[PDB]
């Protein structure tokens, strides 16, 4: 079957670089004088959006940054200077030649300056306690890069594989990221200890940043 | 202007047989052609294919023995129907449209997720984040299959809002939290209301999230 | 207008 083949499969820049993807097809997507041969933007959670249709026909809305060139076989992507909101997958698309199909998506990445995150924590629920389990909640928010070391602690006692973390995708408008830490605890495992703290090393921080309570309905 | 819309159970048993429609809206679907496309978790788009104005049909060859691409133009709908699924088959499902405009899927719905799984559904119970600047939200624990959505005071709350990727648990259910953060002098004078959307079991919980005492 | 079939643009 036809395969498009693009490259590279990922890439980070910084805001203002130029951008260039590239979309090989196995055999001609030409037909009638047009190349059939379209790209694709897709923003996290979101539908695909069409940003150049028929290799080189910028879509109605599309910022001008946006161009698409090549004919045949080998077509091309190009931002001329990239904005923030243009981290996303990028596919290339043909539908003259069956089955058709699409390519297998360059992730972009943007590259910025150091940010340091802003550090809460959050107890469980009384509501949540009647069920047994307790989650305690610790959120990073708005940082960069995305490297960041969460450390639970409980009564002192340095915690381990009793956490689960999960990170956004990069912000359309300043590229930062924002993070999550839940620790899970037994009710009774939570009631029998007082203090729990959240430790965080990231680069934008001089020294690990603690933020904590003492349990209780207090 | 043309909106698509698709529709229907966000779980399907293995070896059952996997339906969706999609509504289309200011538009009639008797111009363009009317395609269907699924991306599994992570990974690439996949064109399944189409019904066109006419009501001619175009299959994606591998899966021709499953597919069937149906039409109503009085509900000025189409439906997808892919039998005998398998865990290969979980993704987010789109309808799309190719106008000749283009000739490239111009138009899409916002998508809807299946997952093929023998396991029951599962809505979420949910849980306050209790909070210059104050960080506020909702724990969604113990869903399944995914996804919920999380808005914030009915969609008027958009700013500083973070929803977090699901995480598997060793359960088989899912958790994620949402947060937003606040002015510090708006806590006790403006109410915060996650509105957690679960699609696959048609839950919807609505959590007020304010002060506690320590 | 071109026209789709089997995957194809074409005249018609």
């Amino acid at each position: 079957d036809i395969v498009l083949t693009q490259s590279p499969s990922s890439l980070s820049a910084s805001v203002g670089d130029r951008v260039t993807i590239t979309c090989r097809a196995s055999e001609s997507v030409d037909g009638y004088g047009y190349s059939f041969l379209h790209w694709f933007q897709q923003k996290p959670g979101k539908a695909p959006k069409l940003l150049i249709y028929l290799a080189s026909n910028l879509n109605s809305g599309v910022p001008s940054r946006f161009s698409g060139s090549g004919s045949g076989t080998d077509f091309t992507l190009t931002i001329s200077s990239l904005q923030p909101e243009d981290f996303a997958t990028y596919y290339c698309q043909q539908n003259n030649v069956d089955p058709w199909t699409f390519g297998q998506g360059t992730k972009l990445e943007i590259k910025r300056t150091v940010a340091a995150p802003s550090v809460f924590i959050f107890p469980p629920s009384d509501e949540q306690l009647k069920s047994g389990t307790a989650s305690v909640v610790c959120l990073l928010n708005n940082f960069y890069p995305r490297e960041a070391k969460v450390q639970w602690k409980v009564d002192n006692a340095l915690q381990s594989g009793n956490s689960q973390e999960s990170v956004t995708e990069q912000d359309s408008k300043d590229s930062t990221y924002s993070l999550s830490s839940t620790l899970t605890l037994s009710k009774a495992d939570y009631e029998k200890h007082k203090v729990y703290a959240c430790e965080v090393t990231h680069q934008g921080l001089s020294s690990p940043v603690t933020k904590s309570f003492n349990r209780g309905e207090c | 202007e043309v909106q698509l819309q698709e529709s229907g159970p966000g779980l399907v048993k293995p070896s059952e047989t996997l339906s969706l429609t999609c509504t289309v809206s200011g538009d009639s679907i008797t111009s363009g052609y009317w395609n269907w496309i699924r991306q599994p978790p992570g990974r690439a788009l996949e064109w399944m294919g189409y019904i066109s104005y006419s009501g001619s049909t175009y299959y994606s060859l591998s899966l021709r023995s499953r597919i069937t691409i149906s039409r109503d133009t009085s509900k000025n709908q189409y439906s997808l129907r892919l039998s005998s699924v398998t865990a290969a088959d979980t993704a987010m499902y789109y309808c799309a449209l190719i106008t000749t405009s283009t000739y490239a899927m111009d138009y899409w719905g916002q998508g809807t997720t299946v997952t093929v799984s023998s396991a029951s559904t599962k809505g979420p119970s949910v849980f306050p984040l209790a909070p210059g600047t104050a960080a506020l939200g909702c724990l969604v624990k113990d869903y399944f299959p995914e996804p919920v959505t999380v808005s914030w005071n009915s969609g008027a709350l958009t700013s500083g809002v973070h929803t977090f990727p699901a995480v598997l648990q060793s359960s088989g259910l899912y958790s994620l939290s949402s947060v937003v953060t606040v002015p510090s002098s708006s806590l006790g004078t403006q109410t915060y209301i996650c509105n957690v959307n679960h699609k696959p079991s048609n839950t919807k919980v609505d959590k007020k999230v304010e002060p506690k005492s320590c | 207008q071109l026209i789709n079939t089997n995957g194809s643009w074409h005249i018609n």
